[PDB]
C-alpha cells in the first residue's frame, strides 16, 4: 500500500525579487559561456587536420560514436573540457580523446575513441589520465569498454610523463587485462593505424575488428623499425588487415570501412550475453514540481550569498517529495531519502558551516544508508568547516574524522555534486575525488581550493612575522604586501571550475538545468555492478 | 480508393486514380477505346518528393526507432531509466 | 534494443546437380533402413512374451511411458540400438531396458523402464552400461530419476560382466544413494516382480508405488531361498505390496494397478516442490530459413566428398544468423555464436584437416565461451589431424594439446554431434566420449575409428618388415596381404555407425532432418542445472 499523501518541499521563487534577477542573469551568462566553449571544444582538432581525416575516408570519431549508440540513445560524455588551456601553447581539444557512457545493442557500455585531428592520436599526459579515470569508472561500475582506436602512441617531447609511472601509460593494459579476467568485456576496433603501443590494445582485447585499408596493427612502425633496426617496411604490408587476419591471428573481424565495423561491433555487443539484474526496489518515475531553470535565480554566480539546499533538492527529487532525517540537530546539514528515476537516494548536503552536530548526523545517515544498500547522493556547498578553541576542546577534529570515516568506508555507489565552495577538510568530509565517489560533477559557480586565498595569505604572513620576530629581524608592510597579492591571484586562478577540469579532478561540468537528467544517467549506470556489503573501521566515540 | 491501400503487392491502384482524376471522366463522356489513346497519360513516372514528405518519412523512421526501443525497455528490467529514452540528448 | 538488419548464412543448393540427387537417394535409403531397425526394435522381446505380459494384466514398457509423461508431450530416447547384434545368438531389443527423458507435471525427467519381456528383464551387461549412461545424465543435468522397476535380477551366465567391477551392478546404488543426497528426487514405481538386486531399487529410492498384485519385493526369490536356505515359501507371501505396506514400511504408496501407479507417480512429482530458473539470456524463438531435408543431398553418404559445415548450421540454427569468429584465421575450423530455440549457443565445427592456427582459434573460442557461460555445440567431420616434420617442427601436438585441455576444463554444457568421419586425436580435440559431454549423437553416415583401415594396415606392414629386415629375415608379399587384408576388414565393421551404437559410445543415431529439434530438447535439458564457473590448467603456450 502506496497511497498515504506526503508533503512535498520545495517553495515558489519570486520572480520579482531583484536579487533573482541578477542571480538568474549571471548564471545564465555562465551557461551561455560554458556552452560556447564546449561547442569550440567539439569542433575537434582543426579544419585541415578534419579534411585531411575526411580524405582517408574515415569518419570523425564523435560520427562514429553516434553511429556505434543506439539510435536516439543519450550519451553521457565525460571530461569535455580535459586539456583546455592545460598546455602553454599547445591546444588539445578534449584531451585528444572522447569518453563517454552510452547504451549499446540495449547495454551500458563505456567508448573510448581517440581523436586522430589531434596531433595523429597522440597521448598527452591528460589523455592518458582521462582514458586511465574512464577505465576505473568502467571497473567499478562493471561495464563493457569499447576502445575506438586510431592513435600515433605517445607524445615524444612529454615521455617522462607519459611512459614510466604507476598511473601511466601502462596501467591501461593493467587495467584492461585485469577487467578481462572480471569477466568484463573488452572490445577493440582498429579505425586507424596504430604506431606502438596502441597496438597493444587490440592484443590484449577479448575481440577484435579491424578496417581492412585504414587499421594496421604493428609493433613498432616503419619509422620506429628504421630508426631501431633499419629494415624498411610499408605500413600496409607491417600491418594490414589481410595480413593481420590471414596468418597473425590477432584481429578477429574484418571490416570493409567505419560502418562495417561499428556494425560488427554491435553484433558482438548484442552476443555479449549479458543481462542487467537490479537488486534495489523500483518505483514508478515522477517529474519535479518545480522548473529546473529557476535554480538560477535560487543559486546564483556569487558564493558570498547562501541559499537553502532543500531548493535544489526539491528541484531534482522525484516529484518534490523528501523525508528529512534529524530535521533539528545539526540543522547546518540536511540528510534524507528521496527517489531519483524510481531509484532510492539518500542525500546529504550542506547548508552552513560543519559543526560537531552535524559531523555526528552525518555519520549516523551514512550508517543507516549502508545497512539498507542505498545510493549516496552529496551536494556540496561549503562555507568552511568550523574552527575555534571550545570546538577543539568539543573534538569537532575527532567529529570530522568519524564523518570521513564513516564516507571513506561506505560501499553504496557514491556521487558527488560541487554546487558551490568546497575548502579544507569539508571536502574530503563530504566524498571528494580522494575517496572514490562513482562520478563527481561541479556547477560552473563552483571554487575549490584548499582554503580562501585571503586566509592563506593571512596564514603565510603571520608565519613569516613571527618567524622574524623570533630571529630579530624586521618585517615591513611592504613584505606583507609582496607576500600576500601573488598567493591572492594564485588561489584566485586556481580554483576556476575550468582550471579544477582541465585536470581530470571531476567528470565533467554541468549546466544546473540538467542537473536531475545527468544524475539519473549516472545512478543508472551504477547500479550495474552489484552492492557488497560495508565493513567500517573503529569508531572512534 | 484512396482509402485502400495494398502494401506488398504491385496493384494498379495508380492506374485507377489517374482514370478517375482525368478530367475526360469529369467531363462524362466514356468511349470504348478512349483508354488507348490516354494509355500513356495515365502510366507516367513519378513525381520528385517534396521536402516534406521526407521530413515526414525519416520521422517515421525515427518513431519507429523509437517504438522498438520502447519494446525492448518493456521486455527489460530497469524500465525507468533514463537511457531508455530516445531523446538523443547530449 | 535489437532492430539492427544482420546478414544470414546458407545457400539454396543446386536441386538439379546429379551429386546432389546422388547424395539425397543414398541418405534416403539410409534413413529408411534405420526407421525399420528402429520399428523392428519398438517391436519388443516377442509375441509370446508380449501375449503372457498382457496376460498378467500388466502394460507394456512403452504404454507405461506413454501414459506416465504429460499428454502430447515429446520424449526423447536415448540408446535405442544398446545390443543391436551385440551377443552372438541372443537378440537384446534396446538392451532390454527403456531410458528417455520426458515431461512429468511439466518438470524435466528421466525415465528408466525395464522391460520384462526380454529375457524376463534380466540385466545383460550392455543394460547396465545403459542404465549407469542414463543415471549419469541424470546427475549431471540436476533431472529427477523415475525407475519403473519390472527386473528378475543379474543375467547369470554373464555374471563375471554384471556384478563385480566399478562400472558394474554396484554402480547403480551407488549413484542412486549420491543423487539423493544432492536432493534430486529418486521415485520408484515397482510394476512387477525383482527377484534380488533389483529389490535395493525401491529401498534406496526416496518414494515408492507398489502394484498391489504385480509388484512383489523380496530380497531372494522363492528359489533363491530354496537354494540358500532350503525355506519354501510363495512369491505374494515373500512380497507383496499389502505384506509390505502393512507392517514392512518398505513400500510408501498401494496402487491397485499400473494406471494408478502412474497416477500417484504424477501426484508425487507435482508435490516435488521444484522450479526451474533459467541462468542464461533468452531471445525470440524462429525457423531456419532453408529446410532440413535438404541436408539429405548437401552431406550424402560418402566421407570422400567434402562440404561446408556453414550448410549444416544454417540449417539448423535459428534464423540462419550466425557470427563466426576469426573467418579467415584457421579455415578449417569453423568457429562462432547463435541461438536455437533462444538458447546461445557457440558452434564448432570442422571443415578440413585440423592445423595448429585451427587448434589455436578453437582455444580462443573455447575460453570465450567458458568466460561468458555459453554452452558450446561441437560438429565433427574429421578427416584426420594434420602431422608432417614440419608440423611437429611447429608443435602441431602441443597446438593439439591446447585444445584437448581447454575442452576438457570447460564447465559450460557441451553437446556433440558426429556428422562425419572421427579418427585420431582430433575425436578428442573435439569433445569425444572421454570428455564427458551432456549428450553425444551421430548421424546415420559417421565413421569412428582410432584411424584408417588402410593406415592401420600400412603401419603394421611397415613395422613387421623392417622387424624383419632388422632380425634378417625375409618379409614376402603374401605376408603383407595376409597381414593387411584381415585388418582393413576389421576396421570396416568396426567404424559402422550400428557397430558404435550397439555398445553405448553414443546417446543414438538420429535421423538429420530431425537433428535442429533433438538439439532443442537436449538443450533444454542440459539447462537444469546451473552454470559453474571454469578452472583451466596451464596454458603450454
Ligand atoms: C611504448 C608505448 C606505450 C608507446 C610508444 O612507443 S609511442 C612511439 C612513437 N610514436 C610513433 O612512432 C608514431 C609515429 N606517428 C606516425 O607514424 C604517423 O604520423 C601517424 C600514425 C601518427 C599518422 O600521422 P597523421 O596522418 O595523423 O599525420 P601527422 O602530420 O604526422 O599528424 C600530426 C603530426 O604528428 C606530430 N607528432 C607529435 N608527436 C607525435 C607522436 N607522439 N606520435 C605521432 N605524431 C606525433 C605532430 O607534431 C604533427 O603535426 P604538427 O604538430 O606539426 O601540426
Ligand atoms: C545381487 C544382484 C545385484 C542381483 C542378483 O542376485 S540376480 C539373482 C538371480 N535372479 C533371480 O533369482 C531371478 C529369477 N527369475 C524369476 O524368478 C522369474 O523367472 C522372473 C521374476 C524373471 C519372472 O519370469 P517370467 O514370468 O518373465 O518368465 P520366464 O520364462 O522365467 O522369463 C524368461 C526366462 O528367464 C530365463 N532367465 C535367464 N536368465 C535369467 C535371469 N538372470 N533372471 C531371470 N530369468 C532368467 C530366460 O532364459 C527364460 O526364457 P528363455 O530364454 O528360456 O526363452
Ligand atoms: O574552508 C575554509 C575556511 C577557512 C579555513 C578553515 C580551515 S582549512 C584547515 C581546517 N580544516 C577544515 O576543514 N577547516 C579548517
Ligand atoms: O585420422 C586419420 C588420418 C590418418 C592418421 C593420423 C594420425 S592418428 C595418430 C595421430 N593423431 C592424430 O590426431 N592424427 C595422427
Amino acid at each position: 500500500y502506496h497511497g498515504d499523501s506526503v508533503a512535498s518541499l520545495g517553495t515558489q521563487p519570486d520572480l520579482g525579487s531583484a536579487l533573482y534577477q541578477e542571480n538568474y542573469k549571471q548564471m545564465k551568462a555562465l551557461v551561455n559561456q560554458l556552452h560556447e566553449r564546449v561547442e569550440h571544444i567539439k569542433l575537434g582538432g582543426g579544419e585541415k587536420a578534419r579534411a585531411l581525416h575526411i580524405s582517408r575516408g574515415k569518419l570523425l570519431p564523435r560520427e562514429r560514436i553516434d553511429n556505434l549508440i543506439d539510435p536516439g540513445s543519450p550519451f553521457l560524455e565525460l571530461s569535455q573540457f580535459a586539456g583546455y588551456q592545460l598546455y602553454d601553447n599547445e591546444e588539445v581539444p578534449g584531451g585528444g580523446i572522447i569518453t563517454g557512457i552510452g547504451r549499446v545493442s540495449g547495454v551500458e557500455c563505456m567508448i573510448i575513441a581517440n581523436d586522430a585531428t589531434v596531433k595523429g592520436g597522440a597521448y598527452y599526459p591528460v589523455t592518458v589520465k582521462k582514458q586511465l579515470r574512464a577505465q576505473e569508472i568502467a571497473m567499478q561500475n562493471r561495464l563493457p569498454c569499447i576502445y575506438l582506436v586510431d592513435s600515433g602512441g605517445a607524445y615524444l617531447p612529454r615521455q617522462a610523463d607519459v611512459f614510466p609511472d604507476r598511473d601511466h601509460f601502462g596501467r591501461t593494459f593493467y587495467n584492461q587485462a585485469i577487467m578481462s579476467s572480471k569477466n568484463i568485456a573488452q572490445i577493440a576496433v582498429v579505425m586507424g593505424s596504430c604506431t606502438a603501443g596502441g597496438a597493444y590494445v587490440p592484443a590484449m582485447a577479448d575481440e577484435n575488428i579491424i578496417v581492412r585499408k585504414q587499421g594496421t596493427i604493428f609493433l613498432a612502425g616503419p619509422p620506429l623499425v628504421k630508426a631501431a633496426t633499419g629494415e624498411e617496411v610499408s605500413a600496409e604490408d607491417l600491418g594490414g588487415a589481410d595480413l593481420h587476419c590471414r596468418k597473425s591471428g590477432v584481429s578477429d573481424h574484418w571490416a570493409l570501412d567505419d560502418h562495417h565495423a561499428l556494425h560488427l561491433t554491435r553484433k558482438v555487443v548484442r552476443n555479449l550475453n549479458y543481462q542487467k539484474k537490479l537488486d534495489v526496489t523500483i518505483e514508478p518515475s515522477e517529474e519535479p514540481l518545480f522548473p529546473a531553470d529557476e535554480l538560477y535565480g535560487i543559486v546564483g554566480a556569487n558564493l558570498k550569498r547562501s541559499f537553502d539546499v532543500r531548493e535544489v533538492i526539491a528541484r531534482i527529487v522525484d516529484g518534490s517529495r523528501f523525508t528529512e532525517f534529524k530535521a533539528f540537530y545539526g540543522d547546518t546539514l540536511v540528510t534524507g531519502f528521496a527517489r531519483i528515476f524510481g531509484y532510492p537516494v539518500g542525500i546529504v548536503g550542506n547548508n552552513g558551516v560543519l559543526f560537531s552536530e552535524s559531523a555526528k548526523k552525518g555519520t549516523h545517515f551514512v550508517q543507516l544508508c549502508c545497512q539498507r544498500n542505498i545510493p549516496l547522493l552529496f551536494l556540496q556547498n561549503i562555507t568552511g568547516f568550523m574552527v575555534g578553541r571550545e570546538y577543539e576542546a568539543e573534538g569537532i577534529a575527532k567529529d570530522g574524522a568519524k564523518m570521513v570515516a564513516a564516507v571513506a568506508c561506505a560501499q553504496v555507489p557514491k556521487i558527488t555534486l560541487i554546487i558551490g565552495g568546497s575548502y579544507g577538510a569539508g571536502n574530503y568530509g563530504m566524498c571528494g575525488r580522494a575517496y572514490s565517489p562513482r562520478f563527481l560533477y561541479i556547477w560552473p559557480n563552483a571554487r575549490i581550493s584548499v582554503m580562501g586565498g585571503e586566509q592563506a595569505a593571512n596564514v603565510l604572513a603571520t608565519i613569516t612575522k613571527d618567524q622574524r620576530a623570533r630571529e630579530g629581524k624586521q618585517f615591513s608592510s611592504a613584505d606583507e604586501a609582496a607576500l600576500k597579492e601573488p598567493i591572492i591571484k594564485k588561489f584566485e586562478e586556481e580554483g576556476n571550475p575550468y582550471y579544477s577540469s582541465a585536470r581530470v579532478w571531476d567528470d565533467g561540468i554541468i549546466d544546473p538545468a540538467d542537473t536531475r537528467l545527468v544524475l539519473g544517467l549516472s545512478f543508472s549506470a551504477a547500479l550495474n555492478a552489484p552492492i557488497e556489503k560495508t565493513d567500517f573501521g573503529i569508531f572512534r566515540m | 480508393l484512396r482509402q485502400y491501400n495494398i502494401v506488398g503487392l504491385h496493384t494498379n491502384i495508380d492506374f485507377l486514380l489517374n482514370l478517375s482524376g482525368h478530367p475526360e471522366f469529369e467531363a462524362g463522356n466514356v468511349h470504348t477505346d478512349f483508354i488507348p489513346q490516354h494509355h500513356k497519360q495515365l502510366l507516367l513516372s513519378r513525381k520528385a518528393a517534396a521536402k516534406e514528405s521526407l521530413c515526414q518519412a525519416a520521422l517515421g523512421l525515427i518513431l519507429k526507432e523509437k517504438a522498438m526501443t520502447d519494446t525492448f525497455t518493456l521486455q527489460a528490467h530497469d524500465q525507468f531509466s533514463p537511457f531508455s529514452s530516445s531523446s538523443g540528448r547530449r
